[PDB]
RNA sequence: AUGAUGUCAUACUUAUCCUGUCCCUUUUUUUUCCA
């Protein structure tokens, strides 16, 4: 399940060549990788619409508020605040460790 | 080998060990290696005479190569931990239960006690977790430990705790310094070393036992306790060292890496 | 005293810690002062060192060297120290290890050559009459070593006085043990003293004690074995009572007397041997019923010695010894033992060689029908050894029918993998030859019945029996039965079990090898298309047998198959090249050579070049081996333009394949490469200038094989031109390329000559750099090891200097 | 490498002396002149000496090659 | 402990054979005596370089290969490149289709042409001297083109028949100071082909 | 096809005859080739004597065929170098 | 083989050069 | 500590004697 | 301007090789407590 940077560059080139909805055509290039793994790797880490910035005050307030409202439903919470589920879960854990 | 009882015969004033009366004489090479070991241990003088440290060696009745734990205690503190280590090394029957069938539960119960730095710390962990548990038979049954051989280890530890004023060693502990525990073990174990898939002294090839905690993850320097040959030249009760404090103890025996 | 002892431990630490030149200098200084130091402190420092268990093999060898040098420098100086050296060396003389007993014998020889025999004799005289048998045996071994070192007449009157002494029978027993062990240590050296030792031991041979007479018979047997074949009459004084004593002794003494009789029998006169055989044959007929294992082993050894004894007739043995021997020694209890079965088999083979194998074969034919597997295996092994030793000329017709029925029942009950029984079956029917023709349809019907069995092992064994018996089926030229067997095996070719399919393929390969292509039913044009999908199998045995059959067909009968099918075979062989066993790949390369010899070397070369440029895996060196085999079998002028043009491909791996194929090609062709050295010279010159070390290493292998190939043909100019590129590459640090450089330098020194290598190394042997002069000294040391004789004439002309004269005046002499 | 390869006649090392190499070359030249019949005949019949006298002179000159070491 | 380069130059008959670091050797006189013989070779230059031998190029391009004349006269390169270009346009469906259904008779020229090119048309190539040592260059300074002689391209470009226009000024100006040992034939040393001097 | 370890004997050869197993049959004992088996293999000493009777002069299997030197090793006459039986040290 | 002339670095694979995009600092050093 | 303090007992045993019961190895009917 | 340095991956070489390992018995001291 590891991802080398060579495979990330090949995946980026394959997405820029073959579009989005083709994944088995993309996974034909990558040795020992599946199309589901390529789709998850694109939508989790390598998508350019992922906000790779720092959290604002408004983002942290909305994250703490929505984590108080809907507990442990991060796939619902994450499109509201614009981050992904892993980043917002990790930042919520970091904020609870900072509050403790 | 007669390494336990050469010290017993020397503690009773007999000096003519090679000319002592017997039904049949023991071989002179066994007595030579026993006297060479007791020269390497801190009990014999330049004239082959017992010291007062040799009287401390011969007070408590376990093997001298094990009894250098006690004289290594208070030099690296941590006396109670190596006391319980010597209690599990003083047993007769084998520890841990490996039944016909089951296997996987018993192997997982063995792996759950594993610690880095040999199986002496594993046996110390077994006595530590048996403590604060009511000394129950149900804990030993649930962890695949024989409740016949480790009660004997408890009695040996109790007897050796009672025989601590005669050696005048206090109840010392470190609570975390297992490097000090392994250093005290290495102070007790300098003769029993081998590295290079080969003995460092006798130049005999070695093979790791599968029941040891370090069967995989082959070490850089290691000591042991026993050298039983059954099929391959095996490796019983290994322990991790670095050969850095190996030169700190027994400098006459150890030179040139 | 104290300073001498301090110097003794100084020499000890210099020997055991210093260099072996410094150890040799310390040993020379110790031996120079051995009379000065004395044997006292030398013994007091050596015998604790000899008794030390921590000494290594080199340490004890150096200890034996120091003891031998000190003994040679001391001689009689260790005369008070004989007893201490003896009690140290007496466990060393009873050593179980061979090297330790050899070192103890060397120490005993040094003690006998240094001190004297009289001091050791007076030392061992109270130890001769020791009550314990172990101390008496140690004393016997030490005195035998002393008698072997000092010679037989030095203590032979002393040993006669000990054995003639009636003080104690244990000392006489020890003396006879001394005589027996000295005879065992000597062997042929006791030949002039055989009559003297026989006269010494003739008093002990008639002793009333059981153990003394037993060891006297053992010493007489040892003297008969050691002095073979001289001194037959010298033991003749023991020939009269011992033959009476075999009629008198019982138990272990009877066995010792029988062993002495069996050792004394093959040297006597023929009438005397016949009379002794007729005398001891009644005792042997009594002793066949003896249940003791060592007594039965001694009886079997005596029977083998009597059968090996000439002049014991033929009909007398077959009428006297053989029926109770077959009644007693041939049972399941005899076959249940391990060493006794082998001894009985060797004795049976020796007796069948002595008195004809037909009687033993007729008397042991029913035991192949026995229910016991190990007994039937032993009988089949003895029958196979007797048939391989003598033959099948004396076999009767009903005897031959009984043998065929016995081996058919033996093959019919084969629970284990008795492959030696299969080899025995092949040996018996190949020894029969043309006489098995009436029995052939019964054998064929039984094998074809067992081929329909449920078990795969039965079908595998039946096909193995076909593969064993195909040659003898084709000796009689009964081609209808063999063709019918080939048709049935062609039907059986669609089996799914791999071991069975490999056995069927091996049987078909045997049938094709013993019939030939023209009378082969089914024909090759129907056989090879059936064999084509079997090459896609992944099992190793199927691949090995099928590739062997395809190679036999392509070497022998390739005219029946069109070239399209051969190209399909080649395309399958490319996938077959990725196997694991090296024999499969070697036979694959041989099939590639056979197909290229059959149909032409062009399209198969293009196929191999595409495979070489296409593989990029842990294979394709075998592709280069196949390319070299194709070129060597098909006139390498036809192959070298395409191989040279394949070097222009920039695909980073095909060029190394081209160079490796060139190296393998030159190693295959040898002395025929001189037409192509000038062709491959600029390719190797361009390859040696490459950045990559792989090209330089493989080109170095090319230079090595090309230099070793056409040595002695005047192509040294191109070899020197290639050496002008190879010799800059000697500074490489990788081990493979520097091994290729060393091999290329060795090949260039063989081919061009040591003069140019000496010219290359003379300006760099005295280089200021340590590593450069070290590498140049390694190359010069290899050249001097290879060319020690020829380097004198190729030595440089250097004039005489102030250190010594250098210009030899013998070379300036003109006659 | 090998121990006998370094222990062979004419062998050397990176710290081999020039006088030792010259003495080994002279000893090898004397041994080659003694072994070869044609070289001994060319170096013997040129002067007025016997063949065995030339062999004894070469045997003396073999020890003379170790005559002045440094 | 060791003398300077002047003592080694005075002691040896060849001061040009003395190296810069030969004085620190244990036997500098023996090394100078061995280096002054006619059939010696120098140390390769990689012993002083930190760079490995023929390793630090890393950025240049080279021609692939130059075949000899008889191999190109057989003409294997033409249909070999045609077969490679035909196989490059093929698909793997067509590749296994050709694998199960082969097509031979591709080149199929003869055996006699290669037999003649191996034997009748066999030409001895150019081999260098015994003392030659290849190095990182040794492929560019091919003039060893004599000095004092103009090249054929410069003679054709300046209209020099085989009388250059600057040869009169070269004769009137004497020998050049850059190469005083160079002798120009025809005007200073009274020259075959383009090499009209030495 | 070699390894940097496994020096063989470097002993003086004798009258004992080398012997090869089928797993490494046909190989040269020195350079591991398969071309021109010319010179027979002599195995010096107690490599033959004792329990190692008729064994492999290579890996250690039960030997079936006579070992040989190739012609290329005997071009420089490496066959007189000594015993080629592998001793694992 | 793939070579970066701005970095003067050889690459075994295509993704080795595809990950060679340090190269900015080497390009700034080789710019002058 | 030193070497010959382990060798004086072996020297005294060498000067005293040796018994066959000490280090007894069983071997008979050898070839 | 190319030297050292790191288990990071990718190429490459040796006609490298498809592979093995869990103890019979058993023995060794001494000293206090509540109406
Ligand atoms: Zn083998
Ligand atoms: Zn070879
Ligand atoms: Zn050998
Ligand atoms: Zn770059």
């Amino acid at each position: 399940g590891v991802w080398r940077n060579t495979e990330d560059e090949i995946l980026k080139a394959a997405v820029m060549k073959y579009g989005k909805n083709q994944w088995s055509r993309i996974a034909s290039l990558l040795h020992r990788k599946s199309a589901k793994q390529c789709k998850a790797r694109w939508y989790e880490w390598l998508d350019p619409s992922i906000k790779k910035t720092e959290w604002s005050r408004e983002e942290e307030e909305k994250l703490l508020h929505l984590a108080k409202l809907m507990p442990t439903q991060w796939r619902t919470i994450a499109p509201i605040i614009g981050r992904t589920a892993a980043q917002c879960l990790e930042h919520y854990e970091f904020l609870l460790d900072k509050a403790a | 080998s007669l390494g336990n009882v050469v010290l017993l015969l020397k503690s009773l004033g007999i000096h003519d060990l090679m000319h002592f009366d017997f039904l049949d004489p023991p071989p002179y090479e066994t007595l030579l290696l026993a006297l060479e070991q007791l020269y390497a241990l801190g009990a014999l003088n330049h004239l082959g005479e017992l010291t007062t440290s040799g009287r401390k060696m011969a007070e408590l009745p376990v093997d001298p190569m094990l009894s250098k734990m006690i004289l290594a205690s208070e030099k690296y503190s941590c006396s109670e931990e190596i006391l319980t280590v010597a209690a599990m090394l003083s047993v007769n029957n084998s520890i841990f239960y490996r039944p016909k069938d089951k296997v996987v539960h018993a192997d997982n119960a063995r792996v759950n006690f594993f610690l880095p730095g040999g199986d002496h710390l594993v046996l110390l962990n077994v006595y530590t977790q048996w403590a604060e548990s009511g000394y129950s038979s149900q804990w030993c049954y649930e962890n695949f430990v024989q409740f016949r051989s480790m009660r004997r280890a408890r009695d040996v530890r109790e007897q050796l705790e009672g025989l601590l004023e005669r050696v005048e060693v206090g109840l010392s502990s470190c609570q975390g310094d297992y490097i000090r525990v392994r250093k005290a073990i290495t102070a007790g174990y300098f003769y029993h070393t081998a590295r290079g898939y080969r003995t460092v002294k006798q130049q005999q090839t070695v093979f790791i036992h599968p029941n040891s905690s370090l069967f995989e993850q082959q070490p850089r320097w290691l000591l042991y306790h026993e050298l039983v040959l059954t099929t391959k030249e095996f490796m019983r009760q290994v322990l991790e060292i670095e050969s850095s404090w190996l030169l700190e103890v027994a400098p006459h025996y150890y030179k040139a890496k | 005293e104290e300073q001498k002892e301090r110097k003794i431990m100084k020499l000890l630490l210099k020997i055991k810690n210093g260099t072996p030149p410094m150890r040799k200098a310390a040993l020379r200084q110790i031996t120079d002062k051995a009379r000065e130091f004395g044997a006292g402190p030398l013994f007091n420092q050596i015998l604790p060192l000899l008794m030390s268990p921590t000494l290594e093999d080199q340490e004890r060898h150096l200890l034996v060297k120091v003891i031998d040098r000190i003994l040679y420098k001391l001689d009689d100086l260790v005369r008070p120290y004989v007893h201490k050296i003896l009690v140290v060396i007496e466990p060393l003389l009873i050593d179980e290890d061979y090297y330790a007993r050899v070192e103890g014998r060397e120490i005993i020889s040094n003690l006998a050559k240094a001190a004297g025999l009289a001091t050791m004799i007076s030392t061992m005289r109270p130890d001769i009459d020791n009550m314990d048998e172990y101390v008496r045996n140690t004393t016997a071994r030490a005195f035998a070593v002393v008698a072997s070192a000092l010679g037989i007449p030095s203590l032979l009157p002393f040993l006669k006085a000990v054995c003639k002494s009636k003080k104690s029978w244990q000392a006489r027993h020890t003396g006879i043990k001394i005589v027996q062990q000295i005879a065992i240590l000597m062997g042929c050296a006791i030949l002039p003293h055989l009559r003297s030792l026989v006269e010494i031991i003739e008093h002990g041979l008639v002793d009333e004690q059981q153990k003394v007479r037993t060891i006297s018979a053992l010493a007489i047997a040892a003297l008969a074995e050691a002095a073979t074949p001289y001194g037959i009459e010298s033991f003749d004084s023991v020939l009269k009572p011992l033959w009476k004593g075999i009629r008198q002794h019982r138990g272990k003494g009877l066995a010792a007397f029988l062993k002495a009789i069996g050792y004394l029998i093959p040297l006597m006169d023929a009438e005397y041997a016949n009379y002794y055989t007729r005398e001891v044959m009644l005792i042997l007929i009594r002793e066949f019923q003896s249940p003791d294992e060592e007594m039965k082993k001694i009886v079997l050894k005596v029977v083998k010695q009597c059968c090996g004894t000439d002049g014991v007739e033929a009909n007398y043995i077959k009428t006297e010894i053989l029926p109770p021997f077959f009644k007693h020694f041939w049972q399941h209890r005899m076959a249940l033992d391990r060493r006794n079965y082998r001894q009985l088999v060797d004795t049976t083979v020796e007796l069948a060689n002595k008195v004809g194998a037909a009687e033993i074969i007729s008397r042991i034919v029913d035991d192949l029908k026995d229910e016991a597997e190990q007994y039937r295996k032993m009988v089949m092994e003895t029958i196979e050894k007797i048939m391989g030793n003598l033959g099948a000329a004396d076999i009767d017709h009903k005897l031959e029918e009984q043998l065929i029925d016995g081996i058919l029942y033996a093959f019919q009950e084969q629970t284990t993998e008795d492959s030696v029984m299969l080899n025995g079956f092949g040996t018996v029917v190949n020894a029969l030859g043309k006489r098995v023709k009436p029995y052939l349809p019964q054998i064929c019907g039984t094998v074809l019945w067992r081929l329909n069995n449920k078990s795969a092992k039965v079908r595998q064994q039946a096909a193995d029996l076909i593969s064993r018996t195909a040659v003898v089926m084709k000796t009689c030229q009964e081609e209808k039965l063999m063709g019918h067997l080939g048709v049935v095996l062609y039907e059986y070719l669609g089996e799914e079990y791999p071991e069975v399919l490999g056995s069927i393929l091996g049987a078909l390969k045997a049938i094709v090898n013993v019939i030939g292509m023209h009378k082969m039913t089914p024909p090759i044009k129907d056989l090879l298309p059936r064999l084509t999908p079997i090459l896609k199998n992944r099992h190793e045995k199927v691949q090995e047998n099928c590739i062997d059959l395809v190679g036999r067909i392509a070497d022998r009968g390739a005219e029946y198959v069109s070239a399209r099918e051969w190209m399909r075979i080649c395309f399958e062989l490319l996938e077959l090249l990725k196997a694991h066993k090296k024999a499969i790949r070697r036979a694959t390369v041989n099939t590639f050579g056979y197909i290229a010899k059959a149909i032409g070397p062009h399209d198969v070369l293009a196929t191999l070049l595409n495979n070489l440029k296409v593989q990029e895996r842990q294979n394709r060196v075998c592709t280069t081996v196949a390319i070299a085999i194709v070129a060597e079998t098909c006139s390498p002028f036809t192959v070298l333009p395409a191989l040279m043009n394949e070097y222009r491909v920039p695909e980073l791996n095909v060029q190394n394949g081209v160079l490796k194929s060139l190296s393998f090609l030159f190693e295959y062709i040898g002395e025929m490469g001189k037409d192509y050295i000038y062709a491959v010279t600029p390719l190797l010159e361009d390859a040696l200038m490459d950045r990559d070390l792989v090209h330089r290493q493989t080109a170095s292998a090319v230079v090595q094989h090309m230099s070793l190939g056409v040595y002695g043909f005047g192509c040294e100019d191109s070899l020197n031109h290639l050496l002008n590129y190879v010799w800059p590459n000697v500074f490489e640090t990788s081990p493979h390329v520097i091994q290729a450089v060393m091999g290329a330098l060795e090949g260039l020194r063989v081919a061009i000559g040591p003069c140019r290598m000496l010219q290359y190394c003379l300006q760099g042997l005295f280089h200021p750099a340590r590593k450069v002069r070290d590498v140049y000294w390694k190359i010069y040391n290899s050249i001097y090891i290879g060319s020690q004789d020829a380097l004198i004439a190729h030595y440089p002309r250097i004039y005489n200097d102030d250190k010594n004269t250098y210009i030899r005046y013998e070379l300036d002499y003109i006659l | 490498l090998e121990h006998l390869q370094s222990k062979y006649i004419g062998t050397g090392h990176a710290d081999t002396t020039k006088w030792e190499w010259l003495v080994n070359q002279h000893r090898d030249s004397y041994c080659s002149y003694m072994g070869h019949f044609d070289l001994l005949n060319y170096f013997a019949i040129a002067e007025n000496e016997s063949k065995a006298r030339v062999r004894f002179n070469l045997m003396e000159k073999m020890l003379q090659p170790c005559g002045p070491p440094a | 402990n060791r003398f300077t380069v002047a003592e080694l130059k005075q002691l040896v008959a060849r001061p040009d054979v003395v190296e810069m670091h030969d004085v620190t050797a244990q036997d500098p006189k023996l090394l100078v005596h061995l280096k002054a013989t006619r059939n010696s070779v120098p140390v390769p230059r990689h012993w002083c370089f930190k760079r490995k031998y023929l390793q630090g190029k890393r950025g240049i391009e080279k021609p692939p290969f130059e075949l000899p004349d008889f191999i190109k006269r057989t003409g294997i390169q033409e249909m070999r490149e045609a077969l490679q270009e035909k196989e490059e346009q093929k698909t793997m469906k067509s590749k296994m289709r050709e694998k199960v259904r082969p097509k031979m008779g591709k080149i199929d020229i003869d055996y006699q042409k290669l037999h003649d090119a191996f034997f009748k048309w066999q030409t001895k190539p150019k081999l260098t001297i015994h003392g030659d040592l290849y190095y990182e260059g040794k492929e560019f300074e091919t003039r060893l083109k004599k000095p004092g002689d103009l090249s054929d391209e410069l003679r054709i470009s300046l209209g020099m028949p085989v009388p250059p226009p600057w040869l009169i000024a070269m004769q009137r100006y004497g020998p050049p100071p850059s190469y005083p040992n160079l002798k120009i034939p025809g005007l200073n040393s009274p020259l075959y082909g383009d090499v009209f001097g030495t | 096809k070699h390894h940097p370890d496994l020096i063989f004997c470097r002993k003086q050869a004798g009258v004992a005859i080398g012997r090869l197993c089928e797993k490494c049959d046909g190989k040269c004992v020195i350079c591991d080739s398969y071309v021109r088996p010319c010179t027979l293999v002599r195995i010096c000493d107690e490599c033959n004597y004792g329990s190692y009777q008729g064994r492999c002069v290579i890996c250690g299997g039960p030997g079936v065929s006579d070992a040989y030197y190739c012609k290329e090793c005997t071009i420089q006459e490496k066959d007189r170098d000594g015993c080629p039986k592998i001793v694992n040290l | 083989s793939y070579e970066c002339k701005l970095c003067l670095t050889l690459h075994n694979n295509e993704g080795s050069y595809l990950a060679h995009t340090k190269h900015q600092t080497n390009l700034a050093r080789r710019a002058a | 500590e030193a070497v010959p303090v382990e060798a004086y007992g072996l020297a005294m045993l060498r000067g005293m004697g040796w018994k066959p019961g000490e280090g007894i190895g069983r071997t008979f009917n050898q070839v």
